[PDB]
């Protein structure tokens, strides 16, 4: 009876070794003759680079008062990838029933749901494209990423706002002032004619020890927001002609603390 | 602006959008924050647990073992019957349907197969440990056999093959690991094609599967076949055709376990399976 | 793919150079647009077929 309880243990500890199957035998130098390195280290591989869900600006065309001729696109993202499918919120089809986001499922959604705490920066990577369907091709323009921090009161919202800039006689010194902001810790300029990327770090700035990577509402996640915007000329109110293409990888201080257990999944279509 | 520059020029390769494959390579991306040096700890003692080591490393999913599925024994059986039979390669489903009021779909994987997703070259040795659920009256002896390639369809030797027999006395929960036995260095890793996969292992009494006919022709993914037979007939004192007993089976990671590719099969998976039927 | 088939074995790298050319003929000229190259791994279902898809 004795060999029955100590035999109980969680782990299989008091298993009975059984001279296993064959005996192993690799040698060191088993790298230089396959695949030229190893891949035995999880930190290491999340810091390489994953498509995922370009960024447009189509949801504002529904209304009939969206300005038009040389205005500014806004729009305003969390800081994680916000795991692919139909989740509650949806930044993709909002005003419609059942919203989803239209995005891939990374290395990083992932790996971390197989987690109890989050900490860390996260890296991205934005390339610019854009058309006119007509009307000859205009100049690129201006883009800028800044972040937004938190404030108990008149926060920016998550998304897809439009601004004009111009009146009867031109530019106007006042609304080019109400379509920006101080931007104490946050834009990163550029003129996307000589340069179409933008490559950004974003810290944690948490007050917090960690968050849940296990988090699947769309605001959860959106606790922690930056934004990206565009100024573009000759463009059209009720079209969607510019956009971003985001690249994803992990930061230099990225953790990941207690592996907890591996959740369901399924296959995803839209 | 006095002196002149008498350097030799030199050339640039602008490279605009920069390195998105490398991960061991500088990076020339701008901070947001107010210092260059800013940084955090990666302590993992932070969140109030103490660290085995780095949770971050492969070897923590590869030696996390998993219960399975459940298999009768049936007392009533032959000397020379099936009773269990599974592929040695670590991508096994297990398909639920969301018991409650609606209709959803979703799959399980042990903590070795959620790993190799991300990867299409496996190789190593794998663990398994049957336990066998019975009182202490009961007695019985099994087997265990092992085939390298070709699959059991009919019942083996003794010694044809490698053979293990185990009695039930006052002893249980058997472990055993089977290493790496093939001609070739590195194996693939089993995907799906659909919401409903294949059968993997016979019967499985948690996913209502209970046919005790070998499957097989699944060479290119596995390592071999395990198969377990009956040996001396269960004895009960009560009596027989009425009575069954149940064995519980655990699968992991050998510390020999090896994964080494990159590839993007779960690019449209989800975690997200709660609402996803309307 | 002269020196090559005069042997039995064959392993290791290569390397490519891709330079990109083209026109409208007629309807005056566009922007270039955005190029991309990457891999297809090994995979026993639904791999992607050798070229030419729009």
């Amino acid at each position: 009876s004795p060999l029955a309880i100590a035999g109980n243990r969680a782990g299989g500890s008091g298993a009975i070794t059984l001279e296993p199957f064959g005996s192993d035998n690799t040698s060191p130098e088993l790298s230089k003759l396959h695949f030229g390195e190893t891949y035995d280290h999880m930190r290491v591989l999340v810091k390489g680079y994953n498509f995922y869900k370009a960024v447009l600006d189509n949801t504002t065309i529904t209304d009939p008062d969206n300005p038009s001729g040389t205005v500014v696109i806004r729009s305003t993202v969390p800081d994680f990838p916000a795991p692919r499918g139909h989740i509650p919120n949806g930044p993709d089809k909002p005003f419609l029933p059942h919203p989803e986001n239209a995005a891939l499922c990374t290395h990083l959604t992932w790996f971390s749901p197989c987690y109890v705490a989050r900490r860390g920066g996260i890296r991205w990577k934005y390339l610019h494209f854009g058309a006119r369907f007509g009307a000859t091709d205009a100049p690129k323009g201006l883009g800028f990423v800044n972040r937004v921090p938190q404030v108990p009161y008149g926060r920016r919202p998550l998304g897809n706002e439009r601004l004009p800039l111009t009146d009867v006689n031109g530019f106007n010194p006042t609304e080019l002032s109400q379509a920006f902001s101080n931007e104490n810790g946050g834009v990163y300029a550029t003129d996307l004619d000589v340069q179409p990327a933008i490559e950004v770090e974003l810290p944690f700035y948490s007050s917090l020890r960690f968050v849940n990577p296990r988090w699947d509402d769309y605001e959860k996640i959106g606790i922690h927001r930056h934004s990206i915007d565009l100024l573009s000329y000759r463009t059209n109110g009720a079209k969607c002609e510019d956009a971003w293409m985001a690249y994803v990888a992990a930061g230099d201080d990225f953790n990941l603390s207690w592996m907890l257990s591996c959740p369901p999944f399924r296959l995803v279509n839209l | 602006c006095r002196p002149v520059v008498i350097d030799p020029p030199h050339k640039y390769r602008p490279t605009y959008v920069g390195n998105m494959a490398n991960a061991d390579i500088a990076e020339a991306v701008d901070k947001l924050s107010l210092t260059s040096k800013q940084e955090l700890t990666i302590n993992h003692d932070v969140i109030g647990k103490k660290s085995d080591g780095d949770d971050m490393h492969l070897s923590t999913f590869f030696g996390r073992e998993a219960y399975m599925d459940r298999f009768e024994w049936k007392t009533t059986d032959s000397y020379d019957t099936l009773l269990f039979y599974t592929h040695v390669h670590p991508i096994l489903f297990k398909r639920f349907e969301a018991t409650s009021g609606d209709y959803d779909v979703g799959m399980l994987l042990p903590p070795v197969g959620y790993a190799t997703i991300p990867f299409s070259f496996w190789r190593g040795g794998m663990t398994f440990r049957f336990s066998i659920v019975a009182s202490a009256f009961h007695r019985g002896r099994l087997r265990i056999v092992y085939q390298p390639q070709g699959g059991l369809g009919t019942v083996p030797g003794f010694s044809a093959a490698f053979n293990r027999v185990i009695d039930l006395g006052d002893a249980r929960d058997f472990e055993v690991t089977v290493e790496w036995n093939q001609n070739i260095a590195f194996r693939e890793v089993h995907t799906t094609g659909s919401n409903v996969p294949s059968a993997q292992y016979t019967p499985g009494l948690d996913v209502g599967r209970t046919s005790q006919l070998p499957l097989g022709d699944q060479t290119s993914v596995s390592n071999g076949v395990l198969a377990v037979y009956v040996v001396n007939d269960l004895v009960s004192p009560d009596g027989g055709t009425d009575e069954s007993v149940e064995v519980n089976w655990f699968v992991k990671g050998a510390p020999s376990f090896e994964v080494a590719s990159r590839d993007t099969k779960f690019a449209r998976w989800s975690t997200h399976w709660s609402q996803e039927e309307f």
